[PDB]
RNA sequence: GGUUCGUUCCAUGGAAUUAACGUAAACCCUUGCUUUAUUUGUAAAUAUUAUAAAGCAGUUCACCUUUAUAUAGGAAAUGAU
């Protein structure tokens, strides 16, 4: 079955137009090699080609102005996880339902990047009104707080962590890596950053009767 | 039992909330998060499906208000016929 | 689906691959990189400043060509022109916002 | 003539097969 | 009493009708487009960068919602532009 001209595109489904050898009639239909289908993918917009969890972690590595060193960092970011071995997840901190199992993450290092930072993200935040819970203290009530503050609180954490450790080599690679290496340690449950997720849950189970405290409904009621 | 009485004149007749601030749809949510935390603990998986309910909330748009509600402009038309008058 | 930029390749020219990429968004979102040879003349601004503005220029070479790609061109973000500015600076100002250190003593 | 031949790579099924063939461990 | 970025606009008052200033408008730079001009600027050119005179342009149209039926508002990368 030799294929040939006359008969490629009948037998190999391709489309002549798409690959222009009969193109369409630009004086009638107006293009001439097929109109996109629409709605177009998110990833074709230029201003969202990159995932909003990659794009979103990048510029908080950026400092200065410096998108494109804070881009390459995040490429060599994805290029270590893609060659460390598979984790193995601990069962005391379970990861976000839904995620893939361990071994898919390797080939997938944005989901690898994703599934970390949705993990110890926490789910509330602590926000404090002055002066209502006695001699001066602050009243601490708990609230929920969207996904790009749940990863951009995450996000910074790990990068706190990694600041404080100590050098290891030298290259262009020790930052890069020295981030990646945390993200393996939070989807492994042995980093440090779980311990700052629980310890903000802890508030927030601690204090939640605050939120009908007689404080927060007597602000200017007792006249 | 009696019934109610005629307002004295007042210097205006309204009320001071119109439309019913309704509360934020999901703060009823996190204290059932909450709730979990303290019976089945934190890194449980009993409240996993809880989690995501909360997480759910904030990918959702929020409603939009209400159009205003005229009560005001009807009791300021019948205050007079209303009450015992208006005060100046 | 040659390119030149000021005589240079789209590689020798661009040193940064995400400048090259939105340089030619418009042919990549429509797919048709592989149908067009463009010769772009730039000039003035910086690196990233010129991609942004082939973007918008191969896109209006496009429609020339194919008119039936505004609606996709829309939706890819090749079409709109963006119109912001370095603010100037302004007396009492450290730049265009930033204000000198204010003393309360 | 790869796609009647069968061999058109697409870096995307390559990866989802191995990874749902068990293959991966 | 509503509404608006706004003493903005609408309705209304057993007292109001108007003026000035601020406000607003307009102006300067900037954005798209039209016409004019082509050296000392423009690779070529059947004129497209730049240069600079005048004119036009938006919350305009479409969609959705809309009180007292009087004055409107919302949606924001997947209506147009
Ligand atoms: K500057
Ligand atoms: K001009
Ligand atoms: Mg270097
Ligand atoms: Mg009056
Ligand atoms: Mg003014
Ligand atoms: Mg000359």
């Amino acid at each position: 079955v030799e294929v040939t001209p006359e008969n490629a595109a009948a037998l190999s489904q391709l489309s002549e137009i798409a690959y222009g050898v009969k193109a369409a009639d630009v004086a009638i239909e107006g293009h001439k090699y097929g109109l996109p289908t629409l709605p177009l993918p998110s990833e074709l917009h230029h201003k969202y080609r990159y995932s909003e969890v990659v794009n979103h972690a990048t510029k908080l590595l950026m400092k200065d102005g410096k998108l494109s060193k804070a881009q390459r960092d995040m490429a060599m970011i994805l290029n270590y996880l893609r060659s460390s071995p598979p984790p193995k997840l601990n069962p005391s901190r379970p990861l976000i339902p839904g995620h893939p199992p361990a071994s898919h993450l390797p080939l997938n290092p944005v989901e690898y990047l994703t599934v970390a930072i949705d993990s110890v993200a926490p789910l509330i935040k602590m926000r404090g009104y002055k002066g209502l819970a006695g001699g001066g203290r602050s009243l601490e009530v708990p609230q929920p707080i969207p996904a790009r503050q749940r990863r951009s609180t995450a996000f910074k954490w790990i990068l706190d962590v990694v600041n404080k450790k100590p050098s290891k080599g030298s290259g262009r690679t020790m930052f890069a890596h020295r981030v990646a290496e945390e993200i393996v340690a939070v989807v492994e449950g042995r980093s440090s950053v779980w311990d700052k997720r629980m310890l903000i849950h802890k508030l927030g189970t601690a204090n939640r009767a605050n939120l009908n405290s007689p404080a927060l409904q007597l602000k200017g009621k007792r006249f | 039992p009696n019934k109610p009485i005629r307002l004295p004149p007042l210097k205006q007749l309204r009320v001071r909330q119109a439309n019913k601030a309704e509360e934020n749809p999901c703060i009823a949510v996190m204290s059932s998060v909450l709730a979990c935390w303290a019976s089945a603990g934190y890194n449980s998986a009993g409240c996993a499906t809880v989690e995501n309910a909360l997480r759910a909330c904030m990918d959702a748009p929020k409603p939009a208000p209400k159009p205003n509600n005229t009560i005001n402009y009807h009791l300021s038309r019948f205050q007079e016929r209303l009450t015992q008058g208006k005060s100046k | 689906g040659e390119v030149l930029v000021n005589g240079k390749t789209l590689a020798e020219y661009f040193g940064r691959v995400h400048d090259r990429e939105s340089a030619v968004w418009a042919l990549r979102a429509t797919n048709r990189i592989d149908k067009y040879n463009v010769w772009v003349k730039v000039e003035g601004g910086g690196t990233t400043g010129q991609a942004e503005a082939i973007t918008l220029a191969i896109a209006k070479a496009l429609l020339a060509h194919e008119p039936a790609l505004k609606p996709a061109l829309r939706r890819a973000g090749c079409v709109t022109r963006d119109p912001r500015k370095v603010e100037r600076k302004k007396h009492g100002h450290v730049k265009a916002r930033k204000m000198p250190t204010w003393v309360k003593r | 003539e790869k796609v009647v031949q069968g061999a058109l790579v697409d870096g995307a099924d390559v990866v989802k097969q191995y990874l749902e063939s068990g293959a991966a461990e």
